Formats: structure tokens, sequence, C-alpha cells
């Protein structure tokens, strides 16, 4: 699973990352803090 | 600094851990399965996924 | 019709027989300690592998470190000998008495024929196994000393402009 | 002889392989409306493993009952489509096979 | 060949006007209410010509026999042709009257002059009403 | 590449191909002049001739050709393994290629925030 | 996965694109943070850009007023 | 003149209801 995100350049992931956080969200707008956060939720 | 920058891009474009996990697919794979079954039905399948050239 | 039927037993198995299933199948390995047909639960219960190791369709049958070749080698070299010699032979019956030329013909059939029974037992998979084997083999040897040959080149890169920032120190 | 129900249950999984029988299959309401059809399909799910897989004579009918088990969650509606994308949709199939099985 | 110009012409009009209430109704905002009923009884009458004239011409569209084209090939374009060709009705219509008939379910045609003497009848009664007061 | 069994299979039926218009000329021509018929067969038996030698020649082409299928057993048993440990290798490598990279990145990254910091000194 | 070190060459790059501009003195409030550049003025609003390539240019991304 | 052509309005899509059924011999 890792392995398409991971093979894949960031040309096209920033359009997969603003359809996974819906429209309005920037593909910047993801806090490093809070990027740690949702890691340790899901790590859970 | 911006050719090595550039440098480290493309050392990082060629692959990490995705690559490991997908050899141990593949020997997993590969342990499970016996070669005498894989070759009688590569043998079966011979006949009908070849499309002979004399075949109208 | 031009589509057969659907298999009868489908129509038998509801949810209720599907969730039904595990206490089924509990009493009848209870009770146990061609499968007749008395309950209409039995079909789901995996069908037993005959004892023969045999399937038969059609009017056909059917049932490790990979997972003298040289007589072999030898006797089609002479058969392919002696089958030109018989071309020649039977070419020259054409020529001279071709009215039972026939008599000969079949004969190279089988020598011909011969040739594909010597086929059979040479064939051929294990020889396409390693041909696959060497391609990929040679392709992974080939990315990866493109690798080392390229993050040694980078580390070269490298190691040269430190040496230039310390001559302009 | 009478054949038993390894032969005949075999036969009906390679026979869905073929498009027209399946559309034939779901032009029918009373197949897909029973739910006794689809329970059957279901059952049918577990020869994808050995050494029953080494028993079938068209690989492809193992997506497409696979596909067809995606049918119970995907509405009937999309039978139209059907031969339309088996024909479009067959060279990564058979890709994906051939990864399954060559590799 | 006219009965059948005729029949194309008006059917050609009557796809414009499909195509038109298609095009109005796809917009993503609803038209005022007044606009969509002058659209459906204009395209609505023009179905009931439609079927109309598809009536009185029956004769000429009947003795005419269907054949394909010498040129056409039917090699590369079988698939369009087997298109045209096929007939059969939508099933759900099929079903459909199939359950109305279920539900409808000598003696049929003396319960068919009761349903003459019916209709012959409350039309008369309702002569007679529209007669016993002045409308004018 | 082309697998030198399809080449075989491809040559024999060639080779019985040329057969039958040898012996279709031969049938639908005895009588054309003499020298001009005996001229096109001995390019015909040439032809034979040289079929013959490349079935001769991919016939003992055959890796495997004289070698018994049990060592070939062996030695595919083992070209896995070392296999095995050659993907091994390059965990290694590409971990620690991996590790020398982002040492790279983070000296780059404190020669940046030097930079920084000093243009902005004054 | 990918996304810490992207936001991180990212920030990288938003900081040594603002090194090849002489940025003003009133701008010298400057902080780098999820490849993201704030530039606040007190009392005047706080500014946030970004950047997709070294040699592309800077686009606006985000605004808040003071 | 011609106002404005049809718009192409097949549908090949349309799977058809043709009865098979005199196959067996």
């Amino acid at each position: 699973p890792h392995e398409i995100y991971g093979s894949m350049p960031l040309e096209q992931l920033i359009p997969i990352i603003l359809r996974q956080r819906g429209p309005g969200f920037k593909f910047v707008d993801l806090n490093e803090k809070e990027l740690q956060n949702e890691i340790k939720q899901l790590g859970s | 600094l911006e050719i090595l920058n550039e440098c480290h891009d493309e050392l990082k474009a060629l692959p990490l851990e995705q690559v490991e996990f997908e050899k141990n697919t593949i020997l997993q794979q590969r342990s499970k399965i016996n070669s005498t079954e894989l070759l009688d039905y590569a043998t079966k399948l011979s006949k009908f996924t070849k499309i002979p050239p004399t075949f109208d | 019709s031009l589509y057969p039927p659907p298999p009868p037993y489908v129509k038998f198995f509801t949810q209720s027989n599907l969730e039904k299933l595990p206490k089924y199948k509990e009493k009848k390995a209870a009770s146990a300690k061609e499968e007749e047909i008395t309950c209409a639960l039995d079909y789901l219960i995996p069908p037993p592998m005959p004892k023969n190791q045999q399937y038969r369709a059609f009017g056909s049958i059917w049932q490790e470190n990979e997972s003298n070749y040289q007589y072999k080698i030898q006797e089609l070299r002479k058969l392919l000998k002696s089958l030109l010699l018989n071309y020649l032979e039977l070419i020259g019956v054409l020529s001279i008495n071709p009215d039972m030329y026939e008599r000969k013909v079949e004969n190279i059939r089988t020598i011909l024929v011969n040739i594909h029974h010597l086929l059979n037992e040479y064939r051929q998979s294990r020889e396409s196994l390693i041909m696959l084997l060497e391609e990929q083999l040679e392709y992974k040897r080939g990315e990866i000393r493109e690798i080392e040959q390229v993050c040694k080149q980078v580390h070269d890169k490298l190691t040269s402009i430190q040496d230039t920032l310390r001559t302009g120190s | 002889p009478l054949p038993t129900r390894f032969e005949v249950e075999l036969e009906f999984i390679q026979s869905l392989a073929n498009i027209q029988y399946v559309t034939y299959l779901l032009t029918q309401q009373q197949i897909w409306k029973s739910p006794n059809f689809k329970n059957y399909l279901k059952y049918l799910e577990y020869w994808c493993n050995p050494p029953y897989s080494q028993c079938i004579v068209y690989p492809n009918c193992l997506f497409i009952l696979k596909l067809l088990n995606g049918f119970m969650e995907s509405a009937l509606e999309g039978l139209d489509e059907l031969p339309k994308i088996i024909q479009l949709q067959g060279p990564q199939w058979m890709n994906e096979m051939v990864e399954r099985w060559a590799n | 060949g006219q009965a059948l110009d005729a029949v194309r012409m008006r059917l050609a009009q009557l796809t414009h006007s499909l195509r038109r209430i298609r095009d109005e109704m796809s917009k993503a905002e609803l038209p005022q209410w007044y606009t969509l009923q002058s659209q459906l009884n204009v395209t609505l009458s023009q179905l009931v010509s439609v079927t109309s004239t598809l009536q009185h011409f029956q004769e000429t569209l009947d003795s005419t026999v269907v054949y394909p084209l010498p040129k056409f090939p039917t090699t590369s374009h079988e698939s369009l042709v087997t298109t045209l060709l096929r007939k059969k009705n939508i099933p759900e219509v099929d079903e459909w009257m199939k359950y109305v008939r279920e539900t409808s379910g000598e003696e049929i045609e003396k319960l068919l002059q009761q349903d003459r003497e019916i209709t012959n009848w409350a039309r008369t009664t309702f002569r007679n009403e529209y007669g016993k007061h002045d409308f004018k | 590449m082309t697998d030198r069994l399809t080449q075989l299979q491809i040559c024999l039926d060639q080779m019985t191909e040329q057969f039958c218009a040898t012996l279709n000329y031969i049938d639908k021509n005895h009588g054309v002049p003499p020298e001009e018929f005996s001229n096109t067969i001995d390019e015909l038996s040439t032809d034979i001739i040289l079929k013959t030698r490349q079935i001769n020649k991919l016939i003992d082409s055959l890796p495997g050709v004289d070698v018994s299928a049990e060592e070939q057993l062996r030695k595919i048993d083992m070209l896995q393994k070392k296999l095995v440990e050659v993907e091994d290798e390059k965990i290694e490598a590409i971990k620690k290629k991996e590790k020398l990279l982002r040492h790279v990145d983070s000296l780059i990254e404190d020669f940046v925030d030097g930079i920084a910091n000093s243009k902005k000194s004054t | 996965g990918l996304i810490l070190q992207r936001l991180k060459d990212l920030n990288l790059t938003v900081s040594i694109k603002i090194a090849l501009m002489n940025i003003p003195k009133p701008l010298n409030s400057y902080h780098i943070k999820n490849g993201r550049i704030y530039f606040t003025v007190p009392n005047e609003f706080e500014i946030q850009l970004s950047t997709v390539n070294r040699q592309s240019p800077l686009f606006f991304v985000d605004l808040k007023l003071l | 003149p011609s106002y404005s052509p049809t718009s192409p309005s097949y549908s090949p899509t349309s799977p058809s209801y043709s009865p098979t059924s005199p196959s067996y011999s």
C-alpha cells in the first residue's frame, strides 16, 4: 500500500492531498505539530 | 547548494521500505506455492493463451 | 434454451441456512464421531477430493528446487539423417515407380511422428523459468550498479566541492 | 454416469467467464432478486486457493465472480455497461491476473 | 415515400423539441413554472400529432419492405445494423402491463354491451344536465 | 528477445513449407526448359541443405541441451538463495545511502540557517 | 508519510528564496513553519506565503487582518 | 435554411432485449 505513496512524485501527490483534505483546505495549511498529532492518533 | 539539491532529489527519486516489503511478499509467495502445479498449469494454458499462427 | 438452467441446489441455501451452517456442521461432526443427501444443508460442507485424484470431462481425463540427454541428441541427429535419406529414396520412387509411392510416404511420416514423440520427453517450462530468471536478474544487477555509480559520482562531486571551498578559505 | 457436484460447479464457474452468460443471467429479475444465487456466488469464492485453483480452465472468471462480488454492493443498474466495461478493462485485469499468478 | 417523408420531418421536429426540453432541464437552476408548462404542453401536443399522423399512414409504412444497401458493409457495421434491427420492448413496461392484466383479470360480450349502454346513458344524462342550466 | 524453442518451431515449419514448395514445383514443372529447371532445383537443394544446417546448429545450441535438469535444479535453487542475499545487501546499501543523504540534508539546513542569520545580522 | 520531508524541503526552499531577495527592514520579522513563511506587521496584517519550485516565484497563500 | 441540425443521440450502451431460445438442435 505504501509503495504507491512513496513512488509518486510530489507533482501528483499534491492533488491527492488536496482531494483527500477536501476543497478550501490548501496543501500547505497542514501544521507539523498537527501532523504528528494525527500520526499519534492513527498509530493507536 | 542548488546542484547538490537536485542530486539529493534524484537520489531520493530512486528507492526504501516499500521495496523491501515488495521483495518480502515475492519471497513468501514463491515459497508458499510449489513449482509442480505452476508448471502443470502453464503447460495446460500453453494451448489456450498462445494463439497458433495456423488458427484461421 | 441457449443458456442451461442454474444448478438446482443453488436455490436451497438462503441467508438463514448460511447463518445456521455452523451449528449444522457441529451437529454433523458430532454425529459422525457418495455422501447421501439427507438434509438440505449438506452441500455447504466442502466436497471431498476423490481418492483416485482424477477428473473426467468431455471424454478426457485429468489428474522441486525451482519453486543421458546426449543419447536423445544423437538419436535426433540420426533420425534427421535417416529422414533426409528416406525423403531422397521416396522422391526416387516418385521418379521411377510412383504408383506405389504412398507405400513409403506414411513411413516417412512415422519418423516425423517419432520426432514429435522425441519432443514430448524434452518438454521446456524449466527452460522458460531459467530465461526469465536471468533476464530479471541482469535487469536488477543493471539497476543496482547504476545506483552505486550515481551515488558514487554524487559523493565525488561533493568531495571536489569540499576541496574547492577549502582552497578558497 | 451422473457427474458429481465438483464437475457441475467447476463448469458453472468456468462458464461464468462468458459475457453473454452474465448478461443473460442478469437480464432475468428473479435471478438477482433471489438471495440464493448471490449466496451461492459468495460460496464459490473459496476456489481462489490451491489446489482448487489448479483445476480451473479459464482464470478470467476468477476475477469476474470477484467482480460479480462487487456487484452486490454496487446496486440491475450497470448491466448495460457490462460488455463495454469488460472490453475496456480486459487489459489491466489480465495484467493483474498475470501479476497474481505468473510472478 | 411521401408519407414516410412527412413522418420523418414531424418526428425530427419532435426530437428537436425533446432536445430543447432536455437542455433547459439540464440546467442546475430550475426556470419558472410557467415556461415548464408551456414546453410540456407544446411537446406533448406535438407527440399527439406524431401519434395521429403515424395512425393516418399505416398502409404506406406497412407496404414498405426493409432491405440493406448493397453498398452498406455489414461486416464492419453489423453492430449498428443490429442496434436498429432490434425492436423488443423495454422489460419494465412488459411486466408493467403483465401486472396490469393480472389486476384486471358470452358473459364478457354482455358486460361489453352493458358498458355500451352505461356509456350512452351517461352521455345523455350529462347532455341533459348541461341543457338544464343556461350557460350563455 | 526470441526464445530458441520458438525459433526451432519456426525453423521446422519453414523446412516443411520449403519441402512442400519444392515438391509442388517438381510436380507442376516436370516435363519448362531442362537447364532452367535444373538450375532452379539446384537452388532449391542448396536451400534444403542450408535449412538442414540451421536445424543442426539450433538443435545443439538449445543452455541445458546436454545438461541434466537436476543440476539446473540446484543451480536455480542457489540462484534464488544468492538473490535473497543480494536484495538484502541492497537493503543495507539503500538504508546507509539514505542515512548519508539526510546527514547531507542536516548540514544543508545548518548551512542555510547560518547564511540566513549571518546576512540578517547586519 | 512523505508529507513531513516535503514540507521540510518547502521550508528550506522558501528560506533560500527569501535569502535571494533583499527583504526590507520593516519586514525583518519573519517566521518559517510547515512549508509556509509568515510576515506579521503588527496592527497591519499577517501574510502567509509559499513557493512550489525554487525557480518559480512566490505566490499568495493566506492573509489575516490585525 | 436549416436553423440547427439534431445532436447525435446514439445509445450504443443500450443492451437490447433480443430473445434467444431456438439454439438447441
